[PDB]
C-alpha cells in the first residue's frame, strides 16, 4: 500500500529537481553573454581605445 | 582595429578553412620586437618657440 503512496511523492519532487535544471539552464545561458560582452570589452576599452 | 578580435597583435589579414561542423580563421599578425630604450620630450623649443 505504501508503494502507491511512494510513487505519488516521486513523481512530484522529480517534476520539481527538473524544473529547478531547467530553469538554471536558462538562466546561465544569460549570464554567458554577460561575460562574454564584459570579456570584449575588457579587450576593446582597456586594452585599446575604442 | 578592434583589440583581439582578429587574434592577438596588429592584425594584417585572415584566411577561412572549412572543418566538419565549423570553420578555422587563421589570422595573420603583426607583432613588434627588439625595443630599445631612449630619452623623450613632449616638444622642442627652438627661437622661444
Ligand atoms: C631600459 O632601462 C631600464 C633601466 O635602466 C632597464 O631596466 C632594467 O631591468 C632589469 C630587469 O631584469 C633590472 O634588473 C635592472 O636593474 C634595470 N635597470 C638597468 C639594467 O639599468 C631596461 O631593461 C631597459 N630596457 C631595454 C629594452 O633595454
Amino acid at each position: 500500500e505504501a508503494e502507491v503512496q511512494i510513487d505519488r511523492l516521486i513523481t512530484g519532487r522529480l517534476q520539481s529537481l527538473q524544473t529547478y535544471v531547467t530553469q538554471q539552464l536558462i538562466r546561465a545561458a544569460e549570464i554567458r553573454a554577460s561575460a562574454n560582452l564584459a570579456a570584449t570589452k575588457m579587450s576593446e576599452c582597456v586594452l585599446g581605445q575604442s | 582595429k578592434r583589440v583581439d578580435f582578429c587574434g592577438k597583435g596588429y592584425h594584417l589579414m585572415s584566411f577561412p578553412q572549412s572543418a566538419p561542423h565549423g570553420v578555422v580563421f587563421l589570422h595573420v599578425t603583426y607583432v613588434p620586437a627588439q625595443e630599445k630604450n631612449f630619452t623623450t620630450a613632449p616638444a622642442i623649443c627652438h627661437d622661444g618657440k
